[PDB]
C-alpha cells in the first residue's frame, strides 16, 4: 500500500532527525562548556600576583 | 599646539585594550609574539558584549553571519590603523599575523593606578592625555 | 497547582516587562512557511543561514519584488524571527563562526497552522478515545492495586499527565478546528445564497444536513466513550481516596473531569448553535421564497 | 502525500493570493493570553462579548492606558482577533443576539507557548516512548496477521 509505505518513510525519517538532534546538541554544548572552563582557567589561573 | 591633535575612535580603543591584554597574557607567551586576527576576534568577544558591541557596526546587527564579516572587516581595518601608530608589526610576509610591542600599555592609562576611576580620568583629561566622545 | 500560575494583572505587567510582540505580514509569513516547508524535506532538522537566504529570495521573487539589497532584506527578516523568538541560533566556535538554525515550538505552530490540512475525522477522534480509554483503565488498575507514593507517582500520576491530559489537550484543539470548519460552511452557505439563491437551496440544505450529520456522530461518539472515561475517572478518585489521597492526583482527575465535561458539553452547544443557525437559514430561505 | 502537499513557489503564490498576516503588538498579545487564561477556569469553554470587554478593560489598566473609549477599543480589538482568525464568534438567535466567542487553535499555540510553562520532562519523554512502542508494537503486529 503506497499510503502505508509513504508513511512508515515518514515515520523513520522524523525518528532519525529525533536521534540525531540529541547528538549535535551535545557537541554544541560541549563546544561551550570547554570554551567557558578554558575561559575561567585563563581568569583566575594565569594572572598569578 | 602649533601641530593639530586628534582623537581615537570608540572602536580603535576595543582593539587597543584587547591587544593589551594579550600582551600580558603569560599563556600566548609560547607564541614568541605571533598572533593571528582570528586569535584576536576570538578574545574580543569572549571578554566585550558580542550583540551589543555589534550596535557599532551598524544599527540592526543581531548576530547575523554578513554583519559578523563587516565586523570583522572593520577590526580588519582599524588593526592596520594601529599598525601605522607603531602599535604593531605585521610579518614581513604573512598578512594575517603580526608581533605586539610595548606602545600599547597607553590603553592601559585608567587604570594602572588602584583608584578611584573618576579621579583617574579628570587627572588625564587635566594632562591632556585623553578626552571624552 | 493550575498549569497557569499568574494571575490575569500578574500575566500583563509580566508580558510589558517581557516586551513581547509577533508583527508578521504577508511577506514574512510566507517566509515561516517556506522555512517549516524547507526543514520538512530535511534530514538533520537544521538550516544554514546561505540557506534561509536563498529561501527569502524565491519569497521576494514571488511577490515580484526588487532584487536589490536582496541579502540585507533577509538577513533583516531573519534577525526579526529570532528577535520574535521563531528561530533558535547556534553559534559555535566548532563551526568557524557559521551559524545553524531551528525553528521554535512558536514558529512551528504558527507555520503549522496554515499549512496543515488538518481536517476533522471522525476516525482520528476514535482512535484518540480508544488510546486514552486504554490509558484510564490501566491507571484506574493500577490505583486500585494501590501502593507506595512513587507507584503512584510512575503509574498512576504520570500517565494521567504526561498522555491522558495530552489526549484531551488533542481532542479540544479537533473541536475548535472543526469550529472553524462550521464557520467555513457559513461563509459559503452566505456565498451560495449571495450568487444563485434558487439554485443554491438545494446545496445548502445538503451543506447544514452533512455538517448536522457530522456533529451528531461527533456526539455520539463523545457521549458513547465519556460516560466509560468518566467512570475510570472516578475510579482512580475513589482508589486515591482510600489510599490516603495525593491533593496532586485528586487536582490532576478533577482538572481531567473538568475538562472532559468541556469536551462533552462543547458538542451539545454546538449542535444546538448549528441548529440556530440552520433554523435562521431556512427562515431566509422561507422569506426569499415568499 | 507530503503532508505540506504545495512547493515553496505554489505556497508563496497561495500566500499572497489569500493575504494572510499577524499584527499581535504587546497589548493586543497580553489580551490573548489574559482572554486565554479566563477560558482555562471556566466550565464552559466560551465567552461572552462582555467578559472580552471586560478581560481587555484588566490589560488596558495594565498598560495604564486611559479608561476612555475602552469598549470601542475592546471592540476594534475583538474584530482584529477574529480577522487574524484568533477568535471564532458565534452569532445565535438563542443566546438573545450575544455573540460567543472560542479561541482557534492559533489563539491556543500562541497563549500557549509564552504562559504554559514547559519545562524539560524525562519522565515525560520516558512515557511518550512507552506508549509509541506499544503502538508500533500492536501496528507490526496486525501488519503481520494480514488482512
Amino acid at each position: 500500500s503506497e499510503l502505508v509505505d509513504k508513511l512508515v518513510f515518514d515515520l523513520q525519517s522524523k525518528l532519525d532527525r529525533i536521534i540525531s538532534w540529541g547528538q549535535q546538541a551535545i557537541d554544541l554544548w560541549i563546544g561551550y562548556d570547554r570554551h567557558v572552563h578554558k575561559f575561567i582557567r585563563t581568569a583566575i589561573d594565569m594572572d598569578k600576583n | 599646539t602649533l601641530i593639530p591633535r586628534s582623537v581615537l575612535s570608540e572602536l580603535d580603543m576595543m582593539v587597543g585594550k584587547i591587544l593589551c591584554y594579550l600582551y600580558l597574557s603569560p599563556e600566548r607567551l609560547a607564541n614568541q609574539g605571533i598572533f593571528t586576527s582570528q586569535e584576536l576576534y576570538e578574545e574580543l568577544i569572549s571578554l566585550a558584549d558580542e550583540g551589543k558591541l555589534m550596535k557599532f557596526v551598524n544599527q540592526r546587527s543581531s548576530g547575523s553571519d554578513l554583519d559578523k564579516q563587516k565586523l570583522q572587516e572593520k577590526v580588519r581595518t582599524t588593526l592596520n590603523r594601529l599598525r601605522r601608530l607603531g602599535m604593531v608589526y605585521f610579518l614581513p610576509n604573512n598578512n594575517n599575523k603580526f608581533t605586539i610591542t610595548e606602545a600599547v600599555f597607553r590603553f592601559g592609562a585608567d587604570v594602572r593606578s588602584g583608584d578611584d576611576p573618576r579621579e583617574i580620568q579628570l587627572r588625564m583629561i587635566r594632562d591632556g592625555e585623553a578626552m571624552p566622545v | 497547582m493550575s498549569e497557569y500560575s499568574q494571575t490575569v494583572p500578574e500575566l500583563v505587567s509580566w508580558a510589558r516587562k517581557n516586551d513581547f510582540s509577533i508583527s508578521l505580514p504577508v511577506e514574512r509569513l510566507a517566509f515561516l512557511m517556506a522555512i517549516a516547508v524547507l526543514n520538512s524535506e530535511r534530514l538533520d532538522g537544521e538550516m544554514s543561514e546561505g540557506e534561509l537566504i536563498d529561501a527569502f529570495r524565491e519569497v521576494c521573487k514571488g511577490f515580484e519584488q526588487t532584487a536589490e539589497s536582496v541579502a540585507v532584506r533577509a538577513n533583516n527578516a531573519i534577525n526579526d524571527m529570532v528577535r520574535q523568538k521563531l528561530l533558535n541560533r547556534f553559534t559555535s566556535e566548532l563551526a568557524d563562526g557559521n551559524a545553524i538554525y531551528r525553528l521554535t515550538p512558536l514558529g512551528i505552530s504558527i507555520s503549522d497552522y496554515y499549512i496543515r490540512q488538518r481536517e476533522f475525522s471522525t476516525l482520528r477522534l476514535s482512535m484518540q478515545l480508544s488510546i486514552v480509554a486504554n490509558e484510564l483503565h490501566r491507571a484506574a488498575e493500577a490505583a486500585e492495586e494501590g501502593g507506595d507514593e512513587f507507584h503512584w507517582h510512575r503509574n498512576v500520576f504520570a500517565p494521567l499527565k504526561y498522555s491522558v491530559a495530552e489526549i484531551f489537550d488533542s481532542i479540544d484543539m479537533s473541536q475548535r478546528l472543526m469550529d472553524e470548519q462550521q464557520n467555513f460552511v457559513k461563509e459559503d452557505i452566505a456565498a451560495l445564497l449571495n450568487q444563485d439563491w434558487q439554485a443554491a437551496i438545494a446545496n445548502c440544505e445538503q451543506l447544514l444536513s452533512e455538517t448536522s450529520g457530522t456533529l451528531r456522530e461527533l456526539q455520539d461518539t463523545l457521549e458513547a466513550a465519556g460516560d466509560k472515561l468518566q467512570a475510570n475517572l472516578l475510579r482512580i478518585q475513589d482508589a486515591n481516596m482510600g489510599s490516603g489521597g495525593s491533593e496532586l492526583v485528586d487536582k490532576l482527575v478533577f482538572d481531567l473531569q473538568s475538562k472532559l465535561d468541556r469536551i462533552i458539553s462543547w458538542g451539545q452547544q454546538a449542535i444546538d448553535l448549528w441548529i440556530g443557525y440552520d433554523r435562521h437559514v431556512h427562515k431566509f430561505i422561507r422569506t426569499a421564497i415568499d
